[PDB]
DNA sequence: TCAGATTCCATTCGAATCCATTCGAAAATGATTACATTCGAATCCATTCGAAGATTCCATTTGAGCCTGCTCGAGCAGGCTCAAATGGAATCTTCGAATGGATTCGAATGTAATCATTTTCG
DNA sequence: CGAAAATGATTACATTCGAATCCATTCGAAGATTCCATTTGAGCCTGCTCGAGCAGGCTCAAATGGAATCTTCGAATGGATTCGAATGTAATCATTTTCGAATGGATTCGAATGGAATCTGATG
């Protein structure tokens, strides 16, 4: 066995190192097929568009999960808890 | 339901690239809200501009200008 | 021609022909606003790319790539402060 | 068109050894792009402040200075001056 | 006028040579583009101005102050996402 | 050159009883200025992303769609759209 | 006295300090420089408000921590979060 | 003259924030971020009074430097 | 001290970069205008500088009470491990929808003179 | 409330420019078939968060000095702003040539696999 915490540590630095995308690609697909039929019915997509849409939220998620981690340090806990993303969404003006 | 396909290992994943230690059971559906968000502002502008090019399918500019317009500016698909 | 009158690699006049498509109304460019944009250009690019190159002989890599970009401009603080796009294949930068 | 030719040329002078992608190639362009439209409107803005029709390199040099931070501007604007220098001697 | 033709207040030449003064390269504009920027500046203007006015007659005043159109404007959701500026004197 | 005429006049609309000081008709002249410019802008880059030359009410009109909020752009578009059709029929 | 402050529109800094504060401060850029009234006026009006916003966001990460008391810290995670720092 | 905001000014900027209690050591930093956000306004006003061979700052100057660090202001011509 | 994880040294190869050829596209050369910028004067505003004074903010000390920080135990929620189920990827196959380029062609914008308002300043 | 220098509005072309039809090609969508890697519960345990009671710190309020901001007055001058004239130079035709973009082809540098040696972590 492993105490907790130490495998927690392993993997930040295993996904701090690499540069792949951290979502599976059907599932988000999906969802952003499902989102734009409110807006327009029987439209088509590229795959450059759905892996740029990838991309760009990829990058959004983690600079707030960034954020988040200095809430929960300020409060003096390791724990995120969703009053940290409130937090750090409403200082954004979000 | 279509968000589910967001899975917590895929959000555990993407919480321990932004350094973060340990979660609580709660952040999940948080996060499935904010990306919902997120995605819903940037589709409705992408949309908007296809229409305004009398086409019918969205392309890879469409969505960086949608992007560059919310100040989020992307390098590697265009521009 | 006029990259080699000033001594550069970038076009001068391309830029300059860009340049008068970019302008508001009825507007001229003058012959040496196309000089000074395509210094300005070149000396971003080379900078850019001699950090990235340095990162690329970091870890041992000839050719580079979209992370060494990352790095390099990352760890800048005025590459930080200018560039604040998304870099599609840069990840972060680790730091825990 | 392209930036390839130019930021290849640029590279080989940098470090004479080393390569380049084709991903890092279309960032490196997405960003010369990015950097050149972002000049060209704030010397734009800057002509019609001061009520003027053409844009000289006295607007590039106010552009730059207000874009660019701290040293890279300083620089920046050093290289640019020396090239008009050569270039009109 | 082209004003009272399409219905407004606000004016359409002055409007159109103000739209061709931005244009960039050789660009034309058309005359409706002029009517329809007139349409949505006075539809803008009017209901700043009106929620402004009920915050003041709210305060049993005559006039308008920048108080009032502050009070107007963050008290409205819309027009606080719209507008972001910083007031003086409100 | 200023608004305060059009100001004036869209305020003896909307509240007849009510003024305004000078220190709120230049702040609302700087909304209006503000605006103008956002719209204009807008405009020109939608036409230069499709390689055209002439600025059109189609270009003002996904202006305002992609610049203001939802239930402000509707009556928005609303209000040019009328005083478009307006204008043409006269 | 929150009350009291939050429903005026007033300067709550003298304008004497302000101002020799503003020209020290402008004669790293250029020697021998002038200002309009108006100028210097603009320079406090923005101040004040981005003071006033920036304490908004320093009461909410006060809060955060169970506190009422606002302190240096508060500060810095506010201007982190906003880009500042 | 950075000491020529005092104190007192200080707490009632705070309370308009809606601040119950305050802290001794907020002042030093309220004097220090007030110092940089000036800075990064007054260098811009003064590029653009010297794009206009100028040696008076004015009003617009300010505004539209302020608009370009994205303070936008309404009330002193633009 | 032993089971896992991490990094490094060998081998081959196939995905990728760098080099070599033709070419329409665009840049440089050479007069020619006009168009815009620059250089003197001449008011003429608007900033700095000085002086004064009652007052109205600010400064310092004390003290009490309120707030924050610290110790400690309890519990509870999150992490780690493992076995079973599921669903993504990936590699073709076919087709069915829709860009994008040409060729007319009909719609509409800008320029020129003369008013007839009209807005801006007393 | 009045006057008058801008400046829209009208009539009339000239000619770009933006639309309507057609043709091909990309390319995006819909089926199909696996291995297998990823996800899902479930159990067990441990360390992390949280609440309560103390204990120490330190903020607000009040009173008394005292000090420096704010408004008014007025010269003095300097520094923006307008008016002509005189250049400086940028844009416009017309050729001619060179360069950069797309197409191919020869290395060759990144990318699996396959062990091997440490490095690290945890319970004894």
């Amino acid at each position: 066995r492993y105490r907790p915490g130490t495998v927690a540590l392993r993997e930040i630095r295993r996904y701090q190192k690499s540069t792949e995308l951290l979502i599976r690609k059907l599932p988000f697909q999906r969802l952003v097929r499902e989102i734009a039929q409110d807006f327009k019915t029987d439209l088509r997509f590229q795959s450059s568009a759905v892996m740029a849409l990838q991309e760009a939220s990829e990058a959004y998620l983690v600079g707030l999960f960034e954020d988040t981690n200095l809430c929960a340090i300020h409060a003096k806990r390791v724990t995120i808890m969703p009053k940290d993303i409130q937090l750090a969404r409403r200082i954004r003006g979000e | 339901d279509n968000i589910q396909g967001i899975t917590k290992p895929a959000i555990r994943r993407l919480a321990r690239r932004g350094g973060v230690k340990r979660i609580s059971g709660l952040i999940y559906e948080e996060t499935r809200g904010v990306l919902k968000v997120f995605l819903e502002n940037v589709i409705r502008d992408a949309v908007t501009y296809t229409e305004h090019a009398k086409r019918k399918t969205v392309t890879a500019m469409d969505v960086v200008y949608a992007l560059k317009r919310q100040g989020r500016t992307l390098y590697g698909f265009g521009g | 021609s006029r990259s080699q009158r000033a001594g550069l690699q970038f076009p001068v006049g391309r830029i300059h022909r860009h340049l008068k498509s970019r302008t508001t109304s009825h507007g001229r460019v003058g012959a040496t606003a196309a000089v000074y944009s395509a210094a300005i250009l070149e000396y971003l690019t080379a900078e850019v790319l001699e950090l990235a190159g340095n990162a690329s002989k970091d870890l041992k890599v000839k050719r580079i790539t979209p992370r060494h970009l990352q790095l390099a401009i990352r760890g800048d603080e005025e590459l930080d402060s200018l560039i604040k796009a998304t870099i599609a294949g840069g990840g972060v930068i680790p730091h825990i | 068109e392209s930036y390839s030719i130019y930021v290849y040329k640029v590279l080989k002078q940098v470090h004479p050894d080393t390569g380049i992608s084709s991903k890092a190639m279309g960032i490196m362009n997405s960003f010369v792009n990015d950097i050149f439209e972002r000049i060209a409107g704030e010397a734009s803005r800057l002509a019609h402040y001061n009520k003027r029709s053409t844009i000289t390199s006295r607007e590039i040099q106010t552009a730059v200075r207000l874009l660019l931070p701290g040293e890279l501007a300083k620089h920046a604007v050093s290289e640019g001056t020396k090239a008009v220098t050569k270039y009109t001697s």
